[PDB]
């Protein structure tokens, strides 16, 4: 009834040893595509190679740094949700839960070359949202972790693709069943902000809030759980994010007379330009003036410079009146508040809807 | 060095009179691997 | 530790145990002086 | 040009060789436990 | 499981029936689903409209209105296929990569008419028909391919219409994926598909954009510090909407690779799951 | 230690920050991006070790055919490919 996906990768962003069974795991595209997209989509005036500076130092502080460029299949493919949650923990509203998860992921990992890795990833995302290379097209989604095998610094993991959560058999734990586990920092239900009844079926989304200013950019990651419709979620999110939308509309771009067309077309006795002269023999004295309009529009907010969020459907919960449970348990050698979701069917294609308003 | 021509001629001269050298274009954000040669003679060469 | 499971859950189960594989020891032997060949180098006798 | 400056050098080189080894073990060197086998059905590219 | 059987023709040349065996895991597209069918509907002859061969704009419409299927195996006198349609639980579904771009795990599949180069296809001179197979590309790359190929066409019209060309450029366009650059359309000459298949596409795309960026400039003149005026609005909405439905993006398959190589090159076959 | 009549043989590659030490230590990461192997790396690295048993037990436990540090496919002796599991006995490396 369910399907599985296997993949081997480097363990510098993901550790299937400490991560609990049932957590979310994401994958990354090849970093070589970032520069090819940045040098062509960077806003006019901005420096396009600050991303390259921010990117090179990331792998310089990562094992096997001489293995970038060929993509033979031995790169850091997958990553964990808690990793990004800890990298951007200074931006979530739940101060204590954020910093607790941060120190926990620092201690449970190598804890020697981990803090440097985190700050490199932090400004890496900061430079990612500096040239309109938004990190919602480079971060895909995998199902919850089910089984793993590791020998040293290289792991083979398998996760569910789509279907019921407790329809698999992990077959090495105490029980043969697992449930979805998430850090309490990313969880954010919108219906209890929008003040509507929470009964019935609810969808799951991932959002990527963007802040665009001068030398100050921010990117969070929230796992929203709402009963709102497939497309109506966009109109719902704008009501809560109305501030950042207006901030971006004014601080997004930092790098002329009208014409009365309908007026002079409603009235006659205007200079006409019949097709007889556009045939193409002397098409300069025919169009000598005909108008001037002195018109040009170069610097204006595009629909891409005012974007502030991008969501995507992941799964639903058919059981009405969900009863998600939040509690603190040990994660390595530290305790972190995790929320436990039961009976969630994965599915849905990876299509991102961008909320630019 | 403060002068780019200095280090460029340095790398050029060093590549001259050797076997393994970085490729001429010198790509940015790469691994800097030498160009593969034809068949091998008598075993894997060892660096000194 | 309170619990509120419904008519069923998945954790009503999952036995797990540590086992012992037995112990092992060793026994020493005893040596007597007369059984050795060195006893033919002296005339042993008692004197309370 | 062949002018010898006032400096000397030492070289270091590492090589590897294939060799045939020889192993000896004791009678009761290890305790070995074998469990029971499991079957796992799964899909494939043409079949299962 | 719902399967469709394509009846192989009699008296086929050994060179043709051989090449048909090569395209094992390729995608065909059926007009109306039935357990038995001929070769006429698979061939290009069923695709062309108004007598003339089909147009890339129409090919996009054809792929939406028409139902797709996947070949599974070829018999010396029989051809079978499975559907991606209603609910059929097709087991061991594998497809062959036809696009020059690589694919990885967790990538969704979309269909696109051949735009880059000349479409490779089986040609049957004995019966007089040919079978054209569609391209399979990832989703994240689809929206940018269609935007680059049509922007290139407007360039050529600009260089010709303007008395002088504005030749100062950045070099050559290229799409990169998994650290591999494609470098499409090196030369300026060899206008094989400049205005051959994408002529009507760039035409409709050049008008609806011109009205949108002008109707606003003629409705409220505050932006930059006898007449219908309503029929134009209804005509613009109806047109811009329709052009939006055709230039859609709907995934049809997902690359689910178990116990195998992650990345796949053009020409290899991999197991996919019905989305 | 070996020759108890002089400090070092050459005073240019044996100090805390001598030229040879700065060139390769393993803790300075000067040749991090270089894909070629360097045989002189195992002689300039402090090789941290904790004291748990006596020197004889530690010596007898070190020689256990540790993993390789090169490649058997290329012809330039590149660095060890990540994931390749082949054990090669390494004498004269635990003796320096």
């Amino acid at each position: 009834t369910t399907q599985l996906i296997q993949q081997v990768s480097l363990t510098d962003f993901f550790r299937p040893d400490i991560e609990h069974a049932g957590s979310i795991v994401l994958i990354l595209r090849h970093p070589s595509d970032m520069i090819g997209e940045a040098n062509t989509l960077t806003q006019a005036g901005r420096d396009p190679d600050v991303l390259l500076e921010g990117l090179r130092n990331l792998f310089n502080a990562c094992t096997a740094p001489w293995t970038v460029g060929e993509g033979g299949g031995l790169r850091a493919y997958v990553t964990s949700l808690s990793f990004i949650a800890a990298c951007r923990a200074e931006e979530y509203t739940d101060k204590q839960a954020a910093d607790a998860n941060r120190t926990a992921i620092v201690s449970a990992y190598g804890c020697s070359r981990m803090e440097t890795r985190l700050i490199r990833f932090s400004e890496c995302l900061r430079a990612m949202v500096q040239c309109h290379v938004f990190p919602h097209r480079f971060i895909s989604f995998f199902g919850s972790l089910l089984e793993y095998t590791i020998q040293d610094n290289l792991c083979n993991i398998t996760a569910v693709a789509k279907g019921p959560q407790e329809a698999a058999r992990t077959d090495k734990t105490s029980t043969r069943r697992v449930t979805a586990n998430i850090p309490a920092c990313v969880f954010w239900d919108v219906d209890k902000d929008l003040h509507l009844s929470a009964d019935g079926l609810k969808h799951v989304f991932l959002v990527f809030v963007y802040t665009q200013r001068r030398q100050r950019e921010g990117v969070r990651l929230h796992l929203a759980l709402s009963q709102l419709n497939e497309q109506c979620f966009g109109r719902g999110i704008g009501f809560l994010l109305g501030r950042i939308r207006a901030e971006n509309a004014a601080w997004g771009t930092e790098g002329t007379r009208a014409l009365p067309l309908v007026q002079l077309s409603n009235d006659p006795t205007s200079p006409r330009c019949s097709i007889g002269e556009i045939t193409g023999v002397n098409w300069n004295l025919a169009r000598q003036r005909l108008y001037q309009w002195t018109g040009d529009f170069r610097g204006l907010p595009t629909q891409l410079s005012c974007m502030y969020a991008a969501y995507t459907l992941i799964g639903t919960i058919p059981s009405e009146s969900v009863r998600y449970t939040r509690r603190m348990e040990r994660f390595g050698g530290y305790n972190v508040p995790t929320i436990w979701l039961e009976g969630v069917v994965w599915g849905g294609t990876n299509t991102w809807n961008e909320c630019y308003y | 060095m403060l002068h780019d021509n200095v280090t460029e001629s340095l790398r050029r001269i060093t590549a001259s009179g050797g076997r393994l050298n970085p490729t001429e274009p010198l790509p940015i954000f790469g691994g800097l691997r030498p160009a593969t040669s034809a068949g091998i003679a008598r075993g894997q060469a060892s660096v000194c | 530790f309170f619990k509120q499971i419904r008519s069923d859950d998945n954790s009503l189960y999952s036995a797990q145990f540590d086992i012992l594989l037995g112990t092992y020891c060793n026994t020493l032997n005893f040596v007597r002086f007369l059984e050795l060949g060195l006893s033919v180098a002296c005339i042993c006798t008692k004197f309370p | 040009t062949g002018f010898h400056p006032g400096i000397a050098f030492t070289v270091v080189r590492q090589d590897r060789f294939a060799t045939e080894q020889l192993l000896y073990a004791e009678r009761a060197s290890e305790s070995y436990f074998v469990g029971q086998i499991q079957v796992h059905h799964h899909d494939a590219i043409g079949g299962v | 499981p719902f399967e469709i059987e394509v009846l192989l023709p009699g008296e086929l040349s050994p060179a043709e029936t051989s090449a048909l065996q090569k395209c094992e895991g390729k995608i065909i597209t059926f007009s109306t689903l039935r357990h038995r069918a001929s070769l006429v509907d698979i061939a290009l002859s069923s695709y062309y409209i108004n007598g003339a061969p089909p147009d890339t704009l129409s090919l996009l419409e054809a792929y939406r209105m028409r139902f797709a299927a996947v070949i599974t195996r070829v018999i010396p006198g029989k051809l079978l296929a499975h559907a991606i349609g209603v609910g059929t639980p097709t087991p061991g579904l594998f497809i062959q990569n036809t696009s020059p771009v690589d694919l990885c795990n967790g990538d969704y599949i979309c269909l696109l008419p051949p735009v880059f180069g000349s479409a490779d296809s089986i040609r049957l001179d004995s019966v007089g028909l040919e079978i054209v197979f569609p391209l399979t590309i990832p989703q994240t790359l689809m929206r940018e391919i269609i935007a680059k190929v049509v922007a290139r066409a407007v360039e050529r019209t600009a260089a010709g219409a303007q008395i002088l060309p504005h030749e100062v450029l950045r070099g050559a366009d290229v799409i990169c994926y998994n650290g591999r650059r494609y470098e499409l359309e090196t030369n300026l000459q060899h206008r094989d598909g400049s205005d051959a298949a994408i002529r009507t596409l760039v035409l409709n795309l050049m008008f609806s954009i011109n009205e949108g960026c002008l109707l606003l400039l003629a409705l409220i003149p505050t932006l930059l510090v006898r007449f219908p005026i309503y029929e134009t609005i209804s005509s613009w909405i109806s047109t811009s909407s329709r052009l939006g439905d055709t230039l859609g993006t709907r995934a049809i398959l997902r690359v689910c690779v178990f116990d195998g190589p992650s990345t796949v090159h053009p020409g290899d076959r991999t197991a996919v799951i019905q989305v | 230690v070996a020759y108890t009549d002089r400090a070092t043989l050459n005073p240019w590659a044996s100090q805390k920050h001598s030229y040879g030490d700065r060139l390769y230590n393993g803790t300075y990461n000067l040749t991090g991006a270089s894909p070629i192997y360097s045989p002189c790396f195992k002689f300039f690295t402090p090789a941290e070790v904790n004291t748990n048993c006596n020197t004889l037990d530690r010596l007898l436990m070190e020689a256990k055919a540790v993993a390789s540090q090169s490649s058997t496919d290329t012809e330039y002796q590149f660095k060890r490919p990540p994931g390749s599991t082949e054990m090669t006995q390494d004498p004269c490396g635990l003796f320096q």
